[PDB]
């Protein structure tokens, strides 16, 4: 539920980098957001990230599973991370 | 973890070779070329570490070695055999 | 519509890279623009072109159809990219 | 006076981008302030021409002339701008 | 795909006359002439590649193949020819 | 406008010598000579551009293509010749 | 200790340079950071440098010795520096 | 003394190029900045230039003479430069 | 400004033999000998445009036109004679 | 501070040949093989360089001579013996 999702955010904001904003329209995260997490965050590339799937969150306040979320990672090719994110969801 | 140590000895030619050929994408090494044409620097694991998060599942070697070899190299999957190896 | 062109901004993006600039003109980009494009975003070839797109969205907010970018993709001899956009929007 | 410096700020600033810099230089514009102005906009290619143009009303409130401001343009080559400005403000 | 595969057995050169030879604009192979005098490492796949986004709808094989031949080749096509086969 | 549609069929040496023989100044052309040895991408263009903002006024066709000729061409001017009378 | 470190930080990034992310990752600094800094000072190459041991001396508080610096140093070939390093630490 | 240099800059900056680097040493500019300077702007050439005339001049506040720059130009056989450089300086 | 137009007529071979020939330092040609073994493309005027840099103060065309004999070419000093003359 | 006087009368392949061939990685001078096929501008003493990284401690200059010959030189070490020399 909730903690899970804490948990991957903090596993995948520590991990992308360079293309978040790949995966930020994967997150079906329009750009008229995207653009303002560029604004709003100019300095740190980790914080962005995390906001950008924290829109996602709340864009689906019953649908947001980690499921869909490793979902969105692996149509990026952010496999290593999906992986990650599914190893640190099979031991929680 | 090797992916970094491997580029190491590699070069930005001949492991750009290698990912293009082995289902990374051709348009993603397209960004990757132009975005440094005289760039070894980095430039190495960058395009090596692409392809990493390309399988990694399992077997993950043996694609980057065979594949290495299948990518007209037979050359840079020997300095990464002894890598492993150690 | 709005989706559909979303739809195919993701597969040219994805997919231009190095003659980006040849499309921007066919899209009766303004250079005026195009300049400042190449400013904006020198890091990603995947951000400029689909900016590039947009501006041309904007541009006819009831004129901007598939047709016409599938139109400019082969004017500039990408056709595998306006097949791969037509494909996609046929699909749809 | 007022309003014909503004017309023409509009055709300059969409218009120049790349070698904006050589006409700062042109303008009498100290790189002390240039390097700043490199800095406040980062982002656009265009703010940042105009701002230069600000600076260069503000060193002279009484001799901020278009002349002058097309005598910058031809001196940097920027021939096209200076006709169009020239043009614009002929037509006023 | 094959486009890869193929420059593979291919020449900076014949591929030169290739391509150029086969309505992919003179000016282009230009670029890529000068682009690397002396490299026929990835060289090769770029000016097949770019013919490739020249034509490809129907039959293209074929054009690849007798067009190989009507650029002063006749042998080029022939090593492409092992593998579409393959 | 033409000047982008034009730098498309032409080559980065030859319009190289075009400008530079033309009086855009021989110091500019070697910013942009050494700006990409190896780039006809837009290279072309951006010499060619050049120029343009150099006259511009009136019959500046003329002067791309009497110029293009005696800059030691003779071939570029042609391609060009097709563009406008298109 | 702390002016030592600062000593050993002001010669080397004064003089890294071009392989500065080399000797990010020797000092066992994650890319994910490494890409961050890459963004927060697109601008000097000495600043990124800096940042980059910054976060090596936040990693170990009580291990951040000029040794394992000058041991970082090595193992990249920037012998030169690792050299000078050396000699102003013996010096102070 | 001020704007006399600024003319040399202005005339060195538009018309290097290629050999800046070797001019940057005989300015007796260490390499540990020449580094960064590539850095900085990896964009203009003209703008690499001039910055390293920049620390030149802030080498040495009073014996920043046009003599020492037209002596550094051809001492790198960059004397079409130098001779320009000596014309401007004997107009003025 | 001839130094270009100069080149035009000439190869890059005798224009070498000029340069070296000429106290333009044997090492510095060395550079723009491998710089391009195959390209009279521009490759000419940059040979000669470096001897240029090297006198250019007084009387530097009887250098090029005398020395271009000297250097056992008696025949590039030629077409050049013409462009001056004209 | 003599690589920069010294690659100025050297070559962009003798000096290539040498650092190489003194235990400078050879990976690494891939990069800088390809980071410019046809630039011996700075090119020369880039390589020069690295080398100099390499080494400098004690008695380098020998090295730099010794290994010059032993690197199929015998004619490089001897322009920068003029130079020490000087």
């Amino acid at each position: 539920g909730e903690e899970d999702l804490c948990a991957a955010f903090n596993v995948i904001c520590d991990n992308v980098g360079k293309d978040w904003r790949r995966l930020a329209r994967q997150l079906k995260v329009s750009d008229t957001k995207i653009d303002s997490i560029e604004d709003r965050y100019p300095r740190n590339l980790t914080e962005r990230v995390r906001e950008s799937l924290r829109i996602w969150k709340n864009t689906e306040k019953e649908n947001a599973t980690v499921a869909h979320l490793v979902g969105a990672l692996r149509s990026c090719q952010m496999n290593l991370v999906a992986d990650l994110v599914q190893e640190v969801q099979q031991a929680r | 973890k090797y992916i970094p140590r491997i580029a190491e000895d590699m070069t930005i030619q001949e492991a750009k070779k290698f990912a293009r050929e082995n289902n990374i994408k051709e348009g993603k090494i397209d960004e990757i070329m132009h975005d440094s044409i005289q760039d070894t620097a980095e430039q190495k694991v960058q395009l090596l570490l692409c392809w990493y998060q390309s399988h990694g599942k399992s077997d993950a070697y043996q694609d980057l070695i065979k594949g290495l070899k299948k990518a007209e190299c037979r050359r840079t999957l020997d300095k990464f055999q002894d890598m492993v190896q150690k």
